[PDB]
């Protein structure tokens, strides 16, 4: 089946302020 | 076996656990910078840009204001005299950063705003936190 | 004697709080609520807000902030670019979750590096191989 | 400053 | 004389042909044959075609109608939701048959109230009397 | 211990899937017949036809989206067996009831060729 | 004009387990 | 066992 996996990183990119 | 270079784990389902995280700090920074802002929250002497959406997710009122076809379309919200800026100030940083800053002589002022814009859940928890 | 309150300074950190917003965001789009674009891929096309956009999507963030292209209602992307593998990437921006079914890993992939979301790419390359 | 989790749910939840 | 086929205009209705379609429809899924979705119920993924979820549940139909969610292939469901009361649920969707015993019928029914079975919902409230 | 027999969900399955492809929902192939096309749900399909359970189980001819029926086949008469796949109800025409149980045993649905063997009279 | 009978026995074949 | 026969609609009617 489908494994199922953690990913503690960081997603998507970081809007600067 | 060896010969067949197929994408060895077929079907994966990735969860990217500060995915949530990452995108409420992204919507901030927009929010700090006025960009795709559709609503400005004037509270007694003080304004609030903010993004509709992010009120409707966390506000029963403003959900309740902005879901009718007749008032999703305004600019301008004129909360209560009676609404502390400054309670305001610190449930709007709460909508877009999980954390809620309590300083002392401000407990109450979070938690009778909580009310009135129908955040129950911040209500709780601020109920616990004074007992 | 006094019934005062905290003598001091707390913060109180929702835990779960950004994925509870998510979840309202993703009801708000399945809603058509505030969503502000349609993203027209091919044959298909996918209502969405543009401030989640922008958040996850460097290519997005590169166009709705352009002064120009700010109030912009209809966004065709390359008629090369695989709708599902963007119908599984506005997925994963409103869950978390990015699934990667043995049909589709590299149209997947793909479609992230022309939405410039490397961090996906990058978590693919890291778990995928041959 | 002292700081509290919660892991309670923290807003109302839009219905589908 | 003229061997003309009958008066003409005519319908047959096959009374158990629905039935005869629902027990295929199982065979297939018991093969997974052309299931087109995986439900993820607490760590625990069921198959099932995403057509016949539609049909019976509202939420399964709130879901598939959505853009979003129309030609994708995976589901998790709200973390509480009780694993074993879904696999109750789906086997009766599949079966017209609902295998509820006495310790499980409380989860069955307030799972089916998750999935928006409405109609499965009052047969069990009236399982109570 | 008990166990709940809900009569008519079949029935009811039955009219939703009908529905579903009313307002042309999650449809997956097409069927084309001389001119014509006709869009189903292969599940359906497979259910029906022991010739549509044939290619969909086939590996190779799992993902396609076209099927070409062959040119013989009268679309007026796969209109009526696919309403009748969806619907237990087989309308049998003025001018197609020979089209209709053609069509039948082209799908290798013996049942419905067998019903109306005892139905065609002369 | 619209005549209907009713078929009782099986209309498709039973896919197999 | 108890068998207990249902005649009424079993699921929502997806409308036309």
């Amino acid at each position: 089946g489908i494994t199922t996996i953690k990913e503690m990183g960081r997603s998507i990119h970081e809007i600067p302020r | 076996p060896s010969s067949d270079l197929y994408l060895r784990p077929g079907d994966s389902q990735i969860q990217f656990t500060r995915h949530a995280s990452d995108v409420l700090l992204n919507l901030n920074r927009l929010r700090s910078r006025d960009i795709l802002t559709d609503v400005v929250i004037v509270v007694s002497r003080e304004q609030f840009r903010a993004h509709k959406t992010v009120l409707m997710a966390c506000s029963g009122l403003f959900y309740s204001i902005f879901t009718d076809q007749l008032k999703r379309n305004l600019s301008v919200i004129n909360l209560d005299p009676e609404i502390n800026p400054e309670g305001f100030n610190i449930l709007l940083d709460f909508m877009y950063t999980s954390r809620l800053n309590l300083r002392e002589g401000n407990i109450m002022a979070v938690m009778a705003t909580a009310m009135y814009l129908q955040m129950e859940h911040v209500v709780d928890t601020c109920r616990k936190f004074i007992k």
